[PDB]
RNA sequence: CUCCAAUAGCGUAUAUUAUGUUGCAGUUAAAAAGCUCGUAGUUGAACUUUGGGCCCGGUUGGCCGGUCGGAUUUCCAACGGGGCCUUUCCUUCUGGCUAACCUUGAGUCCUUGUGGCUCUUGGCGAACCAGGACUUUUACUUUGAAAAAAUUAGAGUGUUCAAAGCAGGCGUAUUGCUCGAAUAUAUUAGCAUGGAAUAAUAGAAUAGGACGUUUGGUUCUAUUUUGUUGGUUUCUAGGACCAUCGUAAUGAUUAAUAGGGACGGUCGGGGGCAUCAGUAUUCAAUUGUCAGAGGUGAAAUUCUUGGAUUUAUUGAAGACUAACUACUGCGAAAGCAUUUGCCAAGGACGUUUUCAUUAAUCAAGAACGAAAGUUAGGGGAUCGAAGAUGAUCAGAUACCGUCGUAGUCUUAACCAUAAACUAUGCCGACUAGGGAUCGGGUGGUGUUUUUUUAAUGACCCACUCGGCACCUUACGAGAAAU
């Protein structure tokens, strides 16, 4: 039974990625899907995307271009006290000056330095790089 | 996720299985076991010179020369220890009231005798160091 | 392969694949209109039947069911929608 | 460490300490004041 | 994907987008759901009703031409059975698996079989319990079941 | 006797410091319960205000600086907060309040004027007072108070330095002047505020639903005023309920390449009970001939007027299912192979059927489980643990042969584990090529069967689900076989 949406959306744009392709169909999607798709893209991570309509949960169709190393989830989504914030980005990103920790929070599904500039935080999604 | 739970509510489960599993610490289990060093206890050992081994080496400041054969006072156990720079000797007699420490070296020489564990340091309650400086005498 | 349309599939290649496997799902199953010229009206009978259709008014028969499309009953006609 | 235990009539794990700290240092210091008081046997 | 089996059978309706229509279709909902009620009052299934106005009639789905699903035009016309449909076909087979098992003590693949179909019959009156379509505490005991369903 | 290390401090002894939430491992040399069901527990598909328009005031930063290091307007981008209008309760009435413009009443300091604020007489709510009347329930996050001091981090200060201490610093050092004694940290829970993403909870389907300008009938509550205090009942005000007419788009989300169920035609050595066959093995009776027959590396124990072994016709008993046979095909696994009848079961497929989250995985608990073995009956052909025997020659390259108890089969009950093995948890989802094959289905002016063409059937081609497998490889993995 599919437990995360979110996983199986990550892990196949990072197989698509791997194995050098440019694109890949992911199923089913979900509003979560979108907004995580939507931070990647607004910081090149990947092309354009499609929302295909089934009559049901979505699918869609991602472009990636290959700037992409790794876009993972984190699998329960732990609440992150803004000081701990540090603590995760450093974790699990390659170095301080690029890449996101992406996370929910009350003011949207935003990466940690947008997070960090509005003052707010929440929980933890995933991560790019 | 290989085999730990990641749920945000799993803390118990996940706290649980650490006690479980800290029993596999040799440090851990002796410490709450309450389980509690060479021979007793302490640093070192207070006991009764029984005889002195090595008198009849030909060769003066050997290994086998320096080595005196005390019983422990607590145990009754009899073991040997170095009496360091040969001359030393001279203080030892029998029945001296000896403490012994660790020898512990740290890497062999060409004619050292392994299993001698420990050394003499005081006798009758005076360093032997100082005896051999001159500085105190022996009580009897 | 490598690099290719996922959002314009070629309608053959799109055909040959299974029901729940085009782009979007639907079935492959039709309706049609059936007559036998004893009797003046028309029936609808769908493609895959199970149950054994009799007609309007004659207890004639009109098709068996089958593994899966209905067989017709030998001396009939047809049109589909 | 599952079986050693139980091999004992009574339940290995059951009896432990609270402070592993406490009760190994002041083993140590009370073991040497005791050294101490030994001296070899004599008459009077 | 299948709960008492190793079976991976993928396979179901396609159903159509088409949330209307079908166009060709003319009648009205009038005319089917008064078709929907006497079928029923012949004592027919939902399942069986859908079947029997799928092939004879043209309904590509009920609840298109009619805005309905077929239990609930059923419930509203006051028709519905004592229990669901699906728990009744399950009941009715574990009543007719026992009175085999009965007349053959020695047949342990029934004896399984049996367990299976129970197993599957308590978890659902477990949910239509949930959802107050059954009273609390309604159980099925074997002793009874021969009742139930006939 | 000669150097080296640390230097008022240096050596030695002892124990100890330098399990995986983050983040471990469980094919082959650590470790997946034999198998499935399943409660607790953990987990659980998608969908319900999004988009667009307008105003307001903040804080960095640029380019100017006006100005005697920092200053503010306008030009500018950028990042954030608030409030509006878009079909948009903000708990709600009943006033108290108004700060804000749709206002404007005059005109205007002044850059040709919407640049600008004082300024009261028609026209903003919510900003919050306080009285009534009522409010689905949570998690998370924010900010704010909180948290004793000591320690810790850290500012200031020439304890002569420093560890400290919280002192001290300036003069008219003859009648006094003066800076201090900061700040940070401190989480779970409770309190208070802002957010409304993510995740739950509740709602209208036997309408006992929602609003009301309506009204009947029913019932509770009791403050004002009748001079006062008590009694009783009128009037009046506010609930609650049962009806009836009114208002209304009247009220049920998809239909998951989730899951259950119905249905159609199939497939299988899946199971149970009954049943029918086949040759063989042993034995019996009848028979035919003659001396050996048996067994082994070689022998012997053994059987032979009792015609052995061999032959013939015929009969009984119990077990088994050869060849076809294919690790295919079926089952949860153990396991399942003559045939037919009955009994219930199942997966896959087909499916514009049905239900609609019912599910995933699972401590406890439970169903089944190869051979041997156990209890009580039956059966007891065969093979045959035990036992007893054969000869033991040069060797053992060719360590067995004979008798045979239990047992082997079956019923009723036990035991309850196997290298119960792919020596590899389960559910799902993605990633790459090829030809075979099993089942199901779809498509064809394909082949073959002849009859008069068909219908059937078997076969051929293309496709598609779901199987058991093999081949080649990688844009993958491994210590390497793979
Ligand atoms: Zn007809």
């Amino acid at each position: 039974t599919r437990s995360s949406v979110l996983a199986d959306a990550l892990n196949a744009i990072n197989n698509a990625e791997k194995t050098g392709k440019r694109q890949v169909l992911i199923r089913p999607s979900s509003k979560v899907i979108i907004k995580f798709l939507q931070v990647m893209q607004k910081h090149g991570y990947i092309g354009e995307f499609e929302y295909i309509d089934d009559h049901r949960s979505g699918k869609i169709v991602v472009q990636l271009n290959g700037r992409l190393n790794k876009c993972g989830v984190i699998s329960p989504r732990f609440n992150v006290k803004i000081g701990d914030i540090e603590k995760w980005t450093a974790n699990l990103l390659p170095a301080r000056q690029f890449g996101y920790v992406i996370l929910t929070t009350s003011a949207g599904i935003m990466d940690h330095e947008e997070a960090r500039r509005k003052h707010v935080s929440g929980k933890i999604l995933g991560f790019v790089y | 996720g290989k085999g730990k739970p990641r749920g945000l509510n799993s803390a118990r489960k996940l706290r649980v299985h650490r006690r479980n599993n800290r029993w596999a610490e040799n440090n851990y289990k002796k410490r709450l076991l309450g389980t509690a060093s060479p021979f007793g206890g302490s640093s070192h050992a207070k006991g009764i010179v029984l005889e002195k081994l090595g008198i009849e080496s030909k060769q003066p400041n050997s290994a086998i020369r320096k080595c005196v054969r005390v019983q422990l006072i607590k145990n009754g156990k009899k073991v040997t220890a170095f009496v360091p720079n040969d001359g030393c000797l001279n203080f030892v007699d029998e029945n001296d009231e000896v403490l012994l420490a660790g020898f512990g070296r740290k890497g062999k020489a060409k004619g050292d005798i392994p299993g001698v564990r420990f050394k003499v340091v005081k006798v009758s309650g005076v360093s032997l160091l100082a005896l051999w400086k001159e500085k105190k005498e022996k009580p009897r | 392969v490598l690099v290719q349309d996922l959002l314009h599939p070629t309608a053959a290649s799109e055909a040959r694949k299974h029901k729940l496997k085009t782009l979007v799902q639907g079935p492959r199953s039709y309706f049609l209109d059936v007559k036998c010229p004893g009797c003046l009206n028309i029936t609808t009978v769908f493609s895959h039947a199970q149950t054994a259709v009799t007609c309007e008014s004659c207890s004639t028969i009109l098709c068996t069911p089958t593994g899966g499309k209905a067989k017709l009953s030998e001396g009939t006609s047809f049109r589909r929608k | 460490a599952k079986k050693k235990l139980h091999t004992q009539g009574h339940n290995a794990k059951a009896f432990a300490v609270a402070a592993p700290g406490k009760m190994a240092r002041t083993m140590q210091r009370s073991s040497d004041v005791n050294e101490r008081k030994l001296h070899v046997p004599m008459v009077d | 994907g299948r709960m008492h089996s190793a079976g991976k059978g993928i396979s179901s309706s396609a159903i159509p987008y088409s949330r209307n229509a079908p166009a060709w279709f003319k009648l009205s909902s009038e005319s089917v759901i008064e078709q929907i009620v006497k079928y029923a009052r012949k004592g027919l299934t939902p399942s069986q009703i859908g079947v029997l106005l799928r092939d004879a009639h043209g309904v590509t789905q009920a609840r298109v031409i009619t805005g309905n699903k077929i239990m609930r035009i059923l419930k509203s016309n006051g028709l519905a059975p004592e229990i669901p449909e699906d728990l009744y076909y399950l009941i009715k087979k574990a009543v007719s698996v026992r009175k085999h098992l009965e007349r053959n003590r020695k047949d342990k693949d029934a004896k399984f079989r049996l367990i299976l179909i129970e197993s599957r019959i308590h978890r659902l009156a477990r949910y239509y319990r949930t959802v107050a379509v059954l009273p609390p505490n309604w159980k099925y005991e074997s002793a009874t079941a021969s009742a139930l369903v006939n």
